[PDB]
């Protein structure tokens, strides 16, 4: 299922009618932002791990060998530990297109999958909302069209000092 | 010579004085356009493009066109 | 908002098509230095140091078709806008800078830290590095600003002088038939002299400005080129 | 580049080349349009617009 | 070669049999590669196995070093035969092109189908397995040769122009080698004369310093897909692997003299994989043997003695010089009796042209003498 | 397979419009393909006659465009603003009156920064209409 | 300007020789090397790793000259006003008696 | 002799150019304007000096026609386009481009009105596009 | 003023106007039409290129909580400094 094609209209409408954004919807969007950052972080960690695993033995020896920039003693211990751990076993160390694929395809797949399912999660969250945004989301998934000026049609709540327009 | 910024090109001599002195000039073989040829006025005998059309006539033609351009609306004005 | 307009080069495009359907040699180039970067033999560069020749030639042709012909009255410089020139210089300068940065060679920037180890790193060398990194962007800005300001000032001066000459020529030539004719003849001769001087100055300045414009870009390129010696 | 070509020695020779014929025609236009403006815009019967103080470009640009 | 409907029909008909054959070849080639890779990891030098880093002296960019990152397995004949190595090389080419096509399909989903129609209409980028008969294989080889002809001259000109513009040979022998290296294929180059160019260019650009544009030209000439090119260390890796396999097979053949016992078609294929023998030249066994022997001589005694081949850039230029055909010249010499500027005859000569003809014509000496005498008289009168 | 990427795939015969094309090339080549026609970066030719012909032509067509398309807008604005504020009001005048008004606009242009300032500044005590005449 | 050759392992001075803002951060002060920026700069210069100082600067400038400069100009948050228009959190909620449409099922 | 052009020079003097050795020198000491041998090459001095070659009627001992085998090379390829064919193609293309540019120039500078006129007698004042249609729910 | 007015393009032909909402919506419809078919899976790079950056930017707009007021981009009058409305 392709949720982005449905959700782009809803997001544009929300931006156009952001005045009726309750704090719950704002929290939903903040959670989406946080999960995007988390997905980026984990995908980057996976990419770094794949790059390190596929790195050449000479490359690792140069990177995790002498000299030590700080020379505190913990730095050398950590570098030696990582170097021994990597160089102990045999590692498949491709170069060129192969390393590109091995390092990138898993990262792209992970990031895309996480983001897609978080988009589905956000769609469900907006479906469960009891606000005008949630009603718009439900109407969008039902009729397939975004109904603009919905907040003023169904008379969504307004501040006490702005209810004169509804006075009819 | 010059006409404003346009300078007339001049051919560089190629013969030495000794060789040049031995050259016999026979203007009878020269074209009628270039006889008594003068580097300072090579086109004095050059034919006109249009017979009877002087440079002053063309200058005056332009002057008359300018006068028409400025005075036609004085005799045949048109409304907005 | 979408404005549909046309450049002022259509007649020149027609002339280019007419006069360049057949081949011709080119032996005079406004900025020849883009073709000769290396002067000591046996030196060679692994970087594509001649990539700028084509863009340089096209830019010279375009800017010449506009700026040089703008001396003819009522000819329009269609691109004469500050931010449009900013876009042009941004394209060229940032493209070459990103070409050097995509190389992923950080040692290339070692020369940014100005000075030697004797100088204090935090209070002298680092501040010089900050100033030099600022100076790169300032060089881009100054290039486009110089090109814009020179054209604008030159054409403003030409317009004002032409207006004055039209005024005195039209409304004070009758003095030739009067007893103060010598004053008018002196003024008219002075105006002719200033007219010729202004046109010559603008002709020289346009070509010089294009030369400087291309020289700035080539200087950006040269600041990061490293030459190997053949053995 | 101003390298070469036909260069008339004096006025009378401008008619020896079609291009210079067109040039001298254009020069005639250029120089003769000024006397015409002298006659037209310094005329006795030329009258300033009575409503010239109703509007001016100075108002608009200010 | 350009696309055609007949080739489109051929490749559409043989699409699925070709895929099945490619899969079988993939299994076989994986087995062969596994044997070779195990042998390389076990018996290879420490630098080769550990993938020692060689950086350029100007921008410190890593690239494969011919001495350290390439290794000729002299004892590979025990585990892998010559025919298996040839099979692996052919499969590597086919697999590269198939991999690029599969990547395009995965990237663009179902929008790659029309581009697939463009792809099957040309034999340039289809695998060899798509040809099920001799005539189809011949046409496919013709397409490969055409691509090689299209691409090689640019590579050769790039190398020659950059060197000649930025450097010169040191001694006369190097001058002769460099000049004779880039001769057209209609003349026979003596490998002994041309070999010193390898060292001369090693002084200029080793394989570790090869530029990205030159690499693109080389990969085009080797029928290696170049889009997306990406970093130069990907197609460079492909080139290194292909020529490492080629050198292993070459050592096997030279040591065991397999080429003498090699049959005609197999010998032609062996030369073709070295970019020595186009199929459109219709070479016989004598010519093929001459070219192969010249290639072995160019490799030199040091190749057998230590497994060290000459500079790879110069080697590629030498072998690709066989695809540098003489510049075409068509038309009878009588065509030189015509005129090119008859359409201008109606215009005649203007005053300036007449003056130039008069001053620079057969009467030029007389005009010069008259003009100089007149000027001298005027100068004397002025003084 | 649909379209060729090579320029060698011809769409017409070699002799298509040979005559007109040769006349066009003769026009192009006669003055330009000469030793003294050495250009500066393809923009400034060496032949004098090219300047002599092209500078006047460029000026002429630019001036025609400026006079009949660009300055006409300012002229019409002055006519409309000074004589009613509407096009119909201007059209109520005769062609001679419009000629007078337009020529006064030309006068203002020719003075510009040097002419008398009484052409647009009303001196105190002047009896002519002011700015609030039509308001 | 000229070609750069990385120093050999023996040509790199010891870490104890490097100086911080006030003085060398030798034994009993090694862990302060992580926090002293000037000590890290001096160490980088000593090890010929000057790029660590130069690369982050230039790139940052580029990042500001290219992408963040315009983002701040067009979408940045200006200084808040004195009298602030806080949100009463009354807008958005559906009115009483409204029958929302059912969710997908 | 005809009025046709010769090998292009670019307005350069070959006796002082950077590639002067590529141009043969005649008896008079004037380097040719072309790779060919020229007997009557000259130099003209405007602001800048330039070399000029005047075509003339000269007889040259013509070596007899060789056989086609020894000068024809049948290595033509599908992508190959000869210089003569390229000249033909470009001539036709530039002819049509010149006609089109001529029509464009005439229309632009003599027929096209300027937009947004003060009087409203010429040119458009602009209008909106991409307006919604058949979307009642949009309002 | 008058000299400054010489520095304008001289060949303006036509001006067209379009609301940002309208053509953004039309572009979204085109993108949905071309990214809808089944033979373009959601995990393909093309689909993500089309959708992810737009989704991220719109989310950033929605999450925005600014203490200052940003005047409407398409007001009738944006030349008055003392009137953001
Ligand atoms: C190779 C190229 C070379 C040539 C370069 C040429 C160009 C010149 C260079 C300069 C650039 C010029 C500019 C050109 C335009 C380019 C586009 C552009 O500028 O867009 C900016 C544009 C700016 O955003 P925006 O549109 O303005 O919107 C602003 C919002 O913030 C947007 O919000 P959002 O929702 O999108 O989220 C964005 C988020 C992005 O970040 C995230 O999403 C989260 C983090 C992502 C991490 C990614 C992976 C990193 C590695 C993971 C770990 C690996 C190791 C694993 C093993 C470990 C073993 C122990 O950032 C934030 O919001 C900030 C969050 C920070 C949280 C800090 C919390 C505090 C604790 C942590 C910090 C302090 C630690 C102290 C420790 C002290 C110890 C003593 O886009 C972004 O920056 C965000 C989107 C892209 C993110 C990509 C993430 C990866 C970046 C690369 C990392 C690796 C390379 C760098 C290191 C290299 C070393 C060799
Ligand atoms: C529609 C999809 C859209 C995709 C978007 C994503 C971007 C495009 C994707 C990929 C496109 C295809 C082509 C990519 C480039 C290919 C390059 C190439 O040919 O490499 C060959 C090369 C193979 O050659 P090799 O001989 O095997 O090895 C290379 C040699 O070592 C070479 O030897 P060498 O001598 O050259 O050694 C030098 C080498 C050494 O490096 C390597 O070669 C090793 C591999 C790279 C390692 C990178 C990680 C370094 C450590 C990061 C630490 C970060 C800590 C942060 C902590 C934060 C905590 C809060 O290079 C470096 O030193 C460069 C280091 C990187 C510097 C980065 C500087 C960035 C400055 C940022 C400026 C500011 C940004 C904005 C502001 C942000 C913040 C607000 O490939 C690799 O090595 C790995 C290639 C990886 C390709 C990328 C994979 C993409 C995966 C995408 C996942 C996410 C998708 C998101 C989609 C979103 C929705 C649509
Ligand atoms: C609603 C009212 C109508 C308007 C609708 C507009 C819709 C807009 C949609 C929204 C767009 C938003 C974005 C707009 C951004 C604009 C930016 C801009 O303008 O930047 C300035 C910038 C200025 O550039 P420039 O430096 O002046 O150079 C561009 C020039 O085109 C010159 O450059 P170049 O010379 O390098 O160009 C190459 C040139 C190379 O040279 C040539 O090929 C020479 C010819 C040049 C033609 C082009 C110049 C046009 C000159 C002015 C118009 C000519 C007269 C038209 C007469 C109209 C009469 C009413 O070749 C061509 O032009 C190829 C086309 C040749 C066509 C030949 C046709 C032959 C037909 C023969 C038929 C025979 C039938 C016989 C039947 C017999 C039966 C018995 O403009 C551009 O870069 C182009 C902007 C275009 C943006 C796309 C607009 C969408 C397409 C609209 C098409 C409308 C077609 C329907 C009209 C129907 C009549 C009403
Ligand atoms: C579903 C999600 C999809 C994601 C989106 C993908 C979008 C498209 C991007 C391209 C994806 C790959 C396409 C298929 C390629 C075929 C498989 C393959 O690798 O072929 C080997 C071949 C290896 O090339 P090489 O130059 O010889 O490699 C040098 C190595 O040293 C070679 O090593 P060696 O010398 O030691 O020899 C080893 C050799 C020895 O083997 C042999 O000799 C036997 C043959 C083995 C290979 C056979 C390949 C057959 C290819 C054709 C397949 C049939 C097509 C049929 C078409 C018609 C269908 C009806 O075996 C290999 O070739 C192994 C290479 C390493 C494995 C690479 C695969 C890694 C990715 C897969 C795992 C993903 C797991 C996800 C987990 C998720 C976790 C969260 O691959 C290529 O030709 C490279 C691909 C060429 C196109 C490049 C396009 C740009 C790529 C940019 C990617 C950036 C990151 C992704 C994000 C992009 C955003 C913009
Ligand atoms: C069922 C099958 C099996 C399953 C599938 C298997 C997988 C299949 C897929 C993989 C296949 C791979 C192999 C493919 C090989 C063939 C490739 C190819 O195309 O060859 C050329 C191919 C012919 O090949 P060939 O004859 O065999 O010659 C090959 C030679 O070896 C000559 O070779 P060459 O090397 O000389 O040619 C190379 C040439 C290839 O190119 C071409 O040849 C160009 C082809 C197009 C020419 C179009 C000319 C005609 C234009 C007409 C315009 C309209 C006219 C008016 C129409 C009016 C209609 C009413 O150049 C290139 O390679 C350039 C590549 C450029 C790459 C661009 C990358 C852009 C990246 C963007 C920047 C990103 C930066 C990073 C940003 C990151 C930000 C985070 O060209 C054609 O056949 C032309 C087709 C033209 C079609 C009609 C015109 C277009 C129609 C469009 C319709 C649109 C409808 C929708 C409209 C909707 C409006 C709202
Ligand atoms: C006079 C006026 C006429 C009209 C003018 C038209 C207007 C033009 C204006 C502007 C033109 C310039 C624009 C330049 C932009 C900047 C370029 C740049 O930065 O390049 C960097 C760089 C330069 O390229 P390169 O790889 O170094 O070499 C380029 C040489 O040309 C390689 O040459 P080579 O000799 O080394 O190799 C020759 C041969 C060698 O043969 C091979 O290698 C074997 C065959 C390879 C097949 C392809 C394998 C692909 C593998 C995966 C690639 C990565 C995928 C990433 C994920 C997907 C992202 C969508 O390769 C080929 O023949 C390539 C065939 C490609 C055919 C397609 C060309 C485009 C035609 C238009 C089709 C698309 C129309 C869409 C719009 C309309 C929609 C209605 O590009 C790359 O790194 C390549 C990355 C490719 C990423 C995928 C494409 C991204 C763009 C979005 C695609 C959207 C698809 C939409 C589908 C339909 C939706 C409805
Ligand atoms: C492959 C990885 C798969 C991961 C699967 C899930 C792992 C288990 C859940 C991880 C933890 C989730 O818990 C997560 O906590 C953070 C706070 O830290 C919450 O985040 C909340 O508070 C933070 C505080 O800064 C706010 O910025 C954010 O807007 C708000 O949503 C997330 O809404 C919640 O999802």
């Amino acid at each position: 299922t392709k949720y982005e094609l449905k959700m782009q209209y809803f997001d544009e409408w929300m931006i156009r009618w952001r005045k009726f954004q309750t704090e719950s919807d704002w929290e939903i969007e903040k959670g989406r932002q946080w999960w995007r950052r988390f997905n980026m972080a984990v995908s980057g960690a996976l990419f770094c791990g794949l790059v390190l695993y596929t790195s050449g033995t000479a490359t690792l020896k140069r990177q995790y060998g002498l000299p030590h920039f700080f020379d505190i003693g913990v730095d050398g211990q950590a570098k030696e530990t990582m170097l021994k751990t990597l160089t102990s076993r045999w590692r498949y160390t491709p170069q060129g297109y192969g390393r590109v694929l091995i390092t990138g395809v898993p990262t792209y797949i992970l990031f895309v999958t996480l983001e897609h399912y978080r988009e589905r999660r956000r769609m469900q969250q907006y479906l469960q909302q009891n606000t005008v945004f949630g009603e718009q989301m439900r109407r969008l998934l039902s009729t397939g069209k975004i109904e603009e000026y919905l907040p003023v049609n169904i008379k969504a709540t307004l501040p006490a000092s702005q209810q004169a327009i509804y006075n009819y | 010579y010059n006409m404003l910024v346009f300078r007339d090109p001049k051919r560089r001599p190629q013969l030495s004085e000794e060789e040049r002195a031995k050259v016999v000039v026979n203007q009878a073989e020269w074209p009628e356009e270039f006889k008594d040829f003068d580097p300072d006025d090579p086109y004095k005998n050059s034919p006109e493009i249009i017979k009877g059309m002087s440079s002053w006539n063309l200058f005056l033609w332009g002057v008359e066109c300018a006068f028409i351009y400025q005075f036609y609306e004085l005799v045949f004005p048109k409304s907005i | 908002m979408f404005l549909f307009f046309f450049c002022d080069l259509f007649w020149l495009r027609l002339l280019l098509c007419m006069y360049y359907c057949v081949w011709s040699r080119l032996c005079f180039i406004v900025y020849f230095n883009c073709l000769m970067l290396i002067f000591d033999f046996l030196l060679f560069c692994l970087f594509d140091l001649y990539l700028f020749v084509g863009l340089c030639l096209f830019l010279l042709l375009w800017f010449m078709l506009f700026n040089l012909y703008s001396l003819i009255l009522y000819y329009c410089i269609t691109y004469l806008n500050l931010y449009l020139l900013f876009c042009i210089v941004f394209l060229l300068y940032i493209a070459f800078l990103f070409l050097f940065c995509f190389l992923c060679d950080f040692f290339l920037f070692n020369n940014l830290l100005v000075g030697d180890s004797f100088m204090d790193v935090f209070f002298i060398r680092f501040l010089l590095c900050f100033l030099e990194c600022f100076s790169l962007l300032c060089r881009c800005l100054s290039t486009f600003l110089r090109l814009f300001c020179n054209l604008l000032s030159s054409h403003f001066l030409l317009l004002m002088f032409f207006d004055f000459f039209y005024f005195i020529f039209v409304f004070f030539f009758y003095g030739v038939f009067c007893y103060w004719f010598i004053l008018f003849i002196f003024v008219f001769c002075f105006c002719l002299l200033f007219y010729v001087f202004l046109y010559l100055l603008d002709l020289f300045a346009a070509i010089l400005q294009l030369f400087i414009f291309c020289n700035m870009i080539l200087q950006l390129i040269m600041d990061f080129l490293l030459f190997l010696l053949f053995v | 580049m101003l390298l070469g070509g036909f260069v008339p020695r004096r006025f009378s020779q401008f008619n020896r080349d079609p291009c210079w014929m067109f040039f001298i025609f254009s020069v005639g236009f250029w120089l003769g349009e000024y006397p015409a403006m002298m006659i037209k815009y310094n005329a006795r019967d030329l009258v300033y617009d009575p409503h010239r103080y109703v509007w001016s470009h100075h108002d608009d640009h200010h | 070669m350009q696309g055609s409907w007949s080739v489109l029909k051929k490749n559409c008909s043989n699409f699925f049999p070709g895929l099945l054959a490619f899969a079988q070849q993939t299994q076989e080639a994986y087995g062969i590669w596994l044997r070779i890779y195990n042998r390389q990891q076990k018996y290879g030098p420490t630098d080769f196995v550990e993938q020692s880093e060689t950086f350029s002296p100007d921008y410190h960019k890593r690239f494969h070093s011919q001495d350290k990152n390439m290794w000729v397995d002299k004892e590979l004949c025990t585990e892998v035969s010559q025919k298996e190595v040839a099979r692996l090389m052919t499969y590597k080419l086919d697999m590269w092109r198939m991999a690029h096509c599969a990547g395009a399909l995965l990237a663009t989903g179902g929008y790659a189908i029309p581009f697939g129609l463009f792809w099957l209409a040309n034999d340039t980028w289809v695998p060899s397995s798509f040809n099920l008969t001799g005539e189809e294989l011949r046409a496919w080889r013709e397409a490969q040769d055409l691509y090689r002809y299209r691409s090689a001259p640019s590579y050769l000109t790039d190398t020659k122009w950059h060197f000649d513009f930025h450097a010169y040979p040191w001694n006369e022998t190097q001058e002769r080698a460099w000049d004779d290296l880039f001769e057209k294929n209609d003349v026979r180059r003596d490998p002994k004369v041309v070999r010193p160019a390898a060292e001369m260019y090693d002084g200029f650009i080793k394989f570790e310093l090869i530029r990205r544009k030159s690499l693109r030209h080389l990969c085009r000439s080797m029928n290696i897909p170049t889009f997306p090119m990406l970093a130069r260390l990907c197609n460079g890796t492909r080139v290194r692997d292909y020529w490492n396999l080629a050198w292993c097979e070459d050592y096997m053949v030279i040591t065991q003299r397999l080429h003498e016992s090699m049959t005609d078609e197999e010998l032609y294929d062996y030369a073709w994989r070295r970019y020595l023998a186009p199929y459109d030249k219709n070479l016989n066994r004598e010519q093929l043997m001459e070219r192969v022997e010249d290639y072995f001589e160019f490799l030199g005694p040091d190749f057998v003695a230590h497994g060290k081949a000459p500079n790879l850039v110069i080697l590629t230029n030498y072998v690709l010089g066989y695809y540098n055909d003489p510049a075409y010249l068509e038309g009878d010499i009588s065509e030189l009796d015509k005129n090119d500027y008859d359409h201008l005859a109606s215009w005649g000569k203007d005053a300036f042209l007449r003056r130039l003809e008069f001053e620079n014509g057969p009467l030029r000496d007389q005009v010069e003498a008259h003009t100089q005498r007149l000027l001298a008289e005027r100068a004397a009168i002025a003084k | 397979v649909l379209f060729s990427t090579y320029r060698s795939s011809r769409l017409v015969s070699k002799e298509f419009l040979h005559g007109p094309v040769m006349r066009f090339r003769a026009l192009g080549e006669y003055y330009f393909q000469r030793a003294w026609n050495g250009t500066l970066n393809w923009a400034l030719p060496g032949e004098y006659r090219l300047y002599a012909v092209m500078i006047p032509f460029i000026y002429f067509y630019h001036r025609w465009h400026n006079d009949h398309t660009l300055d006409r807008d300012h002229v019409e604005k002055a006519m409309i603003m000074r004589w009613g504020g509407t096009l119909e009001d201007v059209r109520k005048l005769s062609a001679k009156d419009q000629l007078r008004v337009r020529c006064f606009t030309d006068i203002e242009k020719l003075y510009s920064a040097y002419g008398p300032k009484d052409t647009y500044l009303q001196p105190p005590g002047d009896t002519l209409p002011g700015k609030d005449f039509y308001r | 300007g000229e070609l750069f050759v990385r120093p050999k392992l023996e040509e790199i001075p010891p870490a104890d020789q490097c100086r911080g803002f006030f003085g060398p951060l030798n034994d009993s002060l090694k862990f302060l090397r992580l926090l002293d920026i000037k000590w890290m700069m001096n160490r980088a210069v000593a090890m010929r790793r000057e790029y660590l100082i130069a690369t982050p600067t230039l790139f940052t400038f580029i990042w500001m000259f290219t992408w963040k400069g315009a983002v701040i100009y067009f979408w940045g948050d200006r200084a808040p006003p004195r009298r602030m228009d806080w949100n009463t959190e009354e807008t958005g909620r559906l009115p009483l008696g409204f029958k929302p449409t059912p969710a997908p099922l | 002799v005809g009025n046709g052009p010769t090998f292009s020079t670019g307005g350069e003097c070959m006796n002082t150019c950077d590639i002067q050795n590529a141009f043969p020198m005649n008896d008079r000491g004037v380097r040719s304007s072309s790779p060919f041998q020229e007997p009557n090459t000259a130099i003209y001095d405007s602001y800048l000096a330039w070399t000029y070659f005047q075509p003339m009627d000269v007889h040259i001992e013509k070596l007899p026609a060789p056989e086609a085998k020894y000068y024809q090379r049948h290595t033509k390829k599908p992508w190959d386009v000869s210089s003569t064919e390229l000249t033909e193609i470009q001539s036709r293309k530039k002819y049509f481009q010149t006609l089109g540019y001529l029509v464009a120039f005439i229309y632009l500078y003599f027929l096209m009105p300027k937009e947004k006129s003060f009087s409203g007698l010429s040119g458009p004042d602009g209008h909106w596009i991409m307006l919604p249609k058949g979307r009642p729910e949009l309002f | 003023s008058n000299p400054a007015d010489h520095f304008r393009p001289n060949l303006k032909a036509l001006t067209l106007y379009a609301e940002r909402q309208h053509y953004v919506d039309r572009w979204l419809h085109v993108k949905e039409r071309w990214l809808a078919p089944w033979y373009l899976p959601w995990w393909s790079p093309l689909f993500q290129l089309g959708t992810w950056y737009s989704q991220r930017s719109r989310n950033l707009f929605l999450v925005e909580n600014h203490l200052s007021y940003r005047p409407y981009k398409f007001r009738r009058n944006d030349e008055d400094r003392n009137n953001p409305y």
